[PDB]
This record gives structure tokens, sequence and C-alpha cells, in this order.
């Protein structure tokens, strides 16, 4: 049942959540723009890897802290910017939402939803840049990951926690094998994540539609960076995808 | 051995006609198995499609 009253109540709740009192912030100015790279003057309090908020809803990543400038990259279409625009510093190091409420959603590498479903529910944030658990914290892999195919379960078996590279030429069945692996975990209690970097968009929609067609979609997170989008978004796509998978790992669950 | 040969050739000819029929009978049974399993899989597939 679609219900107007519950939407109105939610909007009122957002008004209540808003805090009117302001907070002091360190500010800076865009100095130069080219190819998604940015040079910023100011931001004396910035840290490397920080998220800088630009005009609009777009963000940038601080890469170099030079003596008198900051080198940064825009996470979106950079053409709309111009020298002199004010940029504010969110102390947040690059972050993205995490939680089990993400299952069944299509999401941008910045955590924003790309599907028409609506706003996103998450169990806080996890950092995109982190160092993996050390040698003592690891455990031997001792459980199977049953994908659909006969060959790879018989000749090249994969254990939970293993890393296995599917390699071949173009139009050789790489994508089909991977998503059939996802689809066979539909009932095995293993959560699945699919990260699409640089694929043609129509492909991604068809893949999600086939995942839905077999009922696996409710067990998957899908992260999308199309071939049209800025190179920085593509470069950071797999790191965001990794940040989501670690949520299940650290709570004692299994993910693919 | 003329009497014997005529009788025995007829017994052989009988045998072949009979066994041809039992092969064809078993083939129609296997047909029926294949088609009934076709009906079964048709229904199962439809049960998936409606949920989608
Ligand atoms: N088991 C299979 N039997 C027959 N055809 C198959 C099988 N698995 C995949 N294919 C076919 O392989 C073709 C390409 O599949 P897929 O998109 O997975 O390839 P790819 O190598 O990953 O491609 P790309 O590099 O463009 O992403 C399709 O035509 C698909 O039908
Ligand atoms: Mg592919």
């Amino acid at each position: 049942q679609l219900n107007s009253t519950e939407i109105s109540e939610l909007i009122k709740q957002r008004i209540a959540q808003f805090n009117v009192v302001s907070e002091a912030h360190n500010e800076g100015t865009i100095v130069s723009v080219s190819d998604g790279v940015i040079r910023i003057h100011g931001l004396a309090d910035a840290m490397q890897g920080e998220m800088i908020s630009l005009p609009g809803n777009r963000y940038a990543i601080a890469l170099n802290l030079e003596r008198d400038s900051v080198g940064a990259v825009v996470m979106g279409p950079y053409a709309d910017l111009a020298e002199g625009m004010k940029v504010k510093a969110t102390g947040r190091i690059l972050e993205v939402p995490v939680g089990r409420g993400l299952l069944g959603r299509v999401v941008n590498t910045l955590g924003a939803p790309i599907d028409g479903k609506g706003p996103l529910d998450h169990d806080g944030f996890s950092a995109v840049e982190a160092i993996a658990p050390g040698v003592i914290e690891r455990q031997s892999v001792d459980q199977p990951v049953q994908t659909g195919y006969k060959a790879v379960d018989s000749m090249i078996p994969i254990g939970r926690g293993q890393r296995e590279l599917i390699i071949g030429d173009r139009q050789t069945g790489k994508t089909a094998l991977a998503i059939d692996a996802i689809i066979n975990q539909r009932d095995s209690g293993i959560k699945a994540i699919y990260v699409a970097i640089g694929q043609k968009a129509s492909t991604i929609s068809n893949v999600v539609r086939k995942l839905e067609e077999h009922g696996a979609l409710a067990n998957t997170i899908v992260v999308v960076a199309t071939a049209s989008e800025s190179a920085a978004l593509q470069y950071l796509a797999p790191y965001a995808g990794a940040a989501m998978g670690e949520y299940f790992r650290d709570r004692g669950e299994d993910a693919l | 051995d003329l009497d014997l040969a005529k009788a025995s050739a007829t017994d052989q000819l009988k045998k072949a006609k009979a066994e041809a029929q039992v092969i064809i009978e078993q083939a129609n049974k296997r047909r029926s198995q294949i088609l009934d399993e076709a009906k079964a899989e048709a229904e199962q597939e439809r049960t998936k499609i409606v949920a989608q």
C-alpha cells in the first residue's frame, strides 16, 4: 500500500532532525582545473585522503599536500567548475556506507543510490582506505564455495576466503561464469557483491535483470561505475566494493 | 531336414516379428516418460516465472 501520510511524517521527522546552529569550518579556493584534477589554495587543516566538498553535491579527494596548494581529483563531471569557487573541508577521510540493509540495491562508488528505489539505509560508515588484517589474525580456508559449474568445482575448487582470478580474452564467458557463481550462492548462505568497473551501461542493466530473474538479487550488492564516468570514480570503485565486503567478514559471516 | 528347416525358419521369422514389436512398445513407453517429464518441468518453470 502506497500511503501519503507516512511520507509526510517522514518529511516532518527530517525537519526535526535538522540542527540550525552552525559550525566553524576551514575553507579554501579552487585555483586550477584540468581533466578532473584540481589545484586548491587554502585548507591549512586538510589531511591526505580527506573528502573535500565542492559546490553542488560533488566531492574531491586530496592527493598531494604541497607547500602552498592541494592537489585533488573530482569525483564526477568536473567541467562545471571554475577557479575561485569556495571549497569546504569535511574532516572525514574517504568513506562509504556499510550494512546488511544494502542487499538488493544498486549503488554509486560514493555510496549514493543509482536505482530509483530511494534513499539508503546503512549501519554507519566504513573507511575506503584501510590496511587488511595481519598475519596472526588470519585463519586457514576450510569450507567450499559451490558455484554452478562442473569444471571449476571439480578441477579448480575455491574455498571461502580464497582469491581466484578469472582470466581470458574478450567474449570468452568471464562475466557469465562470475554471475553464475553469484546465482548459485542464492541458497548457500553466502552474501554476494558484484563490482562493475568500466562496463558498458546496457550490460550492467541486463546483468542486474538476470540476477533478479533467478532471484539472486535479494542476496547481492551491486556497485556501478560506467564507462562514461570520470576515471577517479572507476579507480575508487573496487576499493568501495572491498569496504562493503569487509563488513560481513568482521561479523563472522561469509561473503563473495 | 527339409521338414526341420521349414519349421525352424518359421520359428525364427516369428521371433523377429515379436522382438521388433517389443522394441517399438518399449520405445513408446520411453516416449511417454519423456513427455510426462516434459509436462512436469513445464509446470515447475511456470511456478518460478510468476514469482519473478
Ligand atoms: N555455458 C555456456 N554455454 C554457451 N554459451 C555460453 C556459456 N557461458 C557463456 N556463454 C556465452 O558467452 C558469450 C559471452 O559471455 P560473457 O559476457 O560472460 O563473456 P566475457 O568474456 O566475460 O565478455 P566481455 O569481455 O565482453 O565482458 C555469450 O554469448 C554467452 O551466451
Ligand atoms: Mg564482462
